């Protein structure tokens, strides 16, 4: 499972989880995380941020560059992945469970539907 | 850009491969800092075979290399005895450092790196020709660098016992033929080890038996975090032809003694020491963040004035734990400075230009 099979999917290789209280929480792929190489820092938004879809909103800093991650979808930022101060390496190593980045209150429910399911991302790293 | 004779190797090992001047070669095998973790506390190994060995043979070779190169290789009394050197330009700058092993009065051995290779052969070559020297380059090897705590150990499983014998507690820098494989106590990482040097066609098998013997395939992205911790220097960053060695921290490489040696760029060299030049040095930082190539060093003297340096090589220390840089920068400097990252000034440490010795950060 490079791609789990319940997730949603974007262009920019993250992902997002739906969960029980109606937020998202959102990671990069493994396909994302391969290309990153390890992870040595990642800066992250503030709790309570208001982003549109395509923000840069948080930096992946691995040995060899700043990498910019974008926000998936338009929203609010509800929290951020506080393990990934002492353990940035997660995101190389679980990057669908300890290495999520931070969960988001989706403000646009078009944005949500326009979301690729495993199938299309995995058809998308065909190419 | 060539796909290199182990490509099958490094792709059977997991290797990620990026073009490296002109041969693709492995960044990594999956995880940059296990690799450089590997190196530091057991055994890793890497692909060293784009490096050019040159053989030179005649009676002149050693007056030839004491003209040729700033170290002296007349301090090479044993025989394998390998020294680390400089070799400059008229103008006192470096055009490569390289290391160069002694094995007889008339038998001398040159390494030269990847990107260097043919403006090197065509300096040795150029200034070769008066001294009748037979200039042997050595495609026809391939080369490994097999590195840390246990690389000996590991590797020795695969000697025979004539080469065993050859290279039984030898020390480092000697480099010793035993059979078909060329046994160096050489590297790039502050750790032992050995390189090994031995024909293409033996290469890849030879890797094979290593991965069994327990040694972690490395690739470049360990290779720079390794080398800069351990303080190392990498031509075209730490140094050009624009750039004294003693700006390059490569003074101590410098052998002055005996006087009556010249040596090309001796004469410029000697102006330049009296004028004085300015250092590389070490720098820590220890805030989060990660120092990078060609960011501008900044430090205000007790006078109120701002001098400026520049980063040469940045990167994360997996060892230290912090970010580190080789920087060159006027003398003068105190313990501290300011280096511009994006639009901020982040302070750090200036330090030795060192990090870590046997494993230990040197605190």
């Amino acid at each position: 499972s490079n791609v789990p099979a319940e997730l949603k999917y974007s262009k920019e290789h993250e992902w997002l989880r739906k969960e029980a209280d109606g937020t998202y929480t959102v990671g990069i792929t493994e396909h994302a995380q391969e290309l990153l190489g390890d992870m040595v820092f990642v800066d992250l938004p503030e709790v309570g941020a208001t982003v549109s879809a395509g923000d840069d909103c948080a930096v992946a800093e691995s040995v060899k560059a700043a990498s910019d991650i974008y926000a998936p979808v338009s929203g609010e930022i509800v929290a951020v992945n506080d393990a990934l101060s002492d353990s940035p390496e997660l995101v190389n190593s679980e990057p669908y469970a300890g290495g999520w980045i931070f969960k988001i209150k989706a403000s646009d429910e078009s944005e949500l539907e326009s979301l690729l399911d495993a199938t299309a991302y995995e058809a998308l790293l065909e190419d | 850009a060539q796909q290199t004779p182990l490509y099958e190797q490094h792709t059977l090992c997991g290797a990620r491969m990026v073009d490296f001047h002109g041969w693709m070669m492995p960044l990594h095998y999956g995880s940059q800092i296990d690799e450089h973790h590997a190196v530091r506390t057991d055994a890793g190994m890497f692909d060293v075979s784009h490096m050019t060995i040159v053989d030179l043979r005649g009676s002149r070779t050693r007056e030839f290399l004491r003209y040729l190169l700033a170290n002296d290789v007349a301090k090479l009394t044993k025989s394998g005895k390998a020294l680390y050197s400089g070799m400059l330009n008229a103008s006192g700058g470096v055009i490569d450092d390289l290391i160069v092993y002694y094995f007889t009065e008339d038998f001398f051995r040159l390494v030269v790196n990847s990107a260097t290779r043919e403006k090197d052969l065509s300096w040795i070559t150029q200034h070769a020709e008066p001294f009748g020297i037979e200039i042997t380059v050595r495609d026809d090897l391939s080369m490994i660098a097999v590195q840390g705590p246990n690389a000996q150990a590991k590797a020795a499983t695969l000697f025979n016992d004539a080469q065993r014998q050859a290279v039984e507690g030898m020390k480092p820098f000697f480099g010793v033929q035993a059979g078909d494989l060329f046994i160096a106590t050489t590297g790039y990482t502050g750790e032992a080890g050995y390189e090994i040097a031995l024909p293409n066609e033996k290469a890849a098998d030879f890797w094979r038996a290593l991965v069994e013997a327990g040694v972690k395939p490395c690739g470049l992205g360990a290779r720079d975090t390794l080398r800069l911790e351990a303080g190392m220097n990498l031509y075209g960053q730490e140094m050009d032809e624009t750039i004294s060695p003693l700006a390059a921290n490569m003074g101590w490489t410098i052998a002055w003694e005996p006087a009556d040696r010249d040596f090309i760029g001796r004469e410029a060299l000697e102006v330049q020491r009296e004028h004085g030049t300015e250092k590389l040095v070490g720098l820590v930082m220890t805030e989060k963040g990660v120092l990078r190539n060609e960011l501008p060093v900044r430090f205000t003297d007790a006078q109120g004035n701002q001098h400026e340096g520049i980063i040469t090589s940045g990167t994360f220390s997996p060892t230290l734990g912090y970010s580190i840089a080789l920087a060159r920068v006027p003398e003068g400097i105190g313990e501290t400075a300011i280096v511009q990252i994006r639009n901020r000034e982040m302070p750090v440490k200036v330090t030795k230009p060192v990090f870590v010795r046997n494993g230990k950060a040197v605190a």
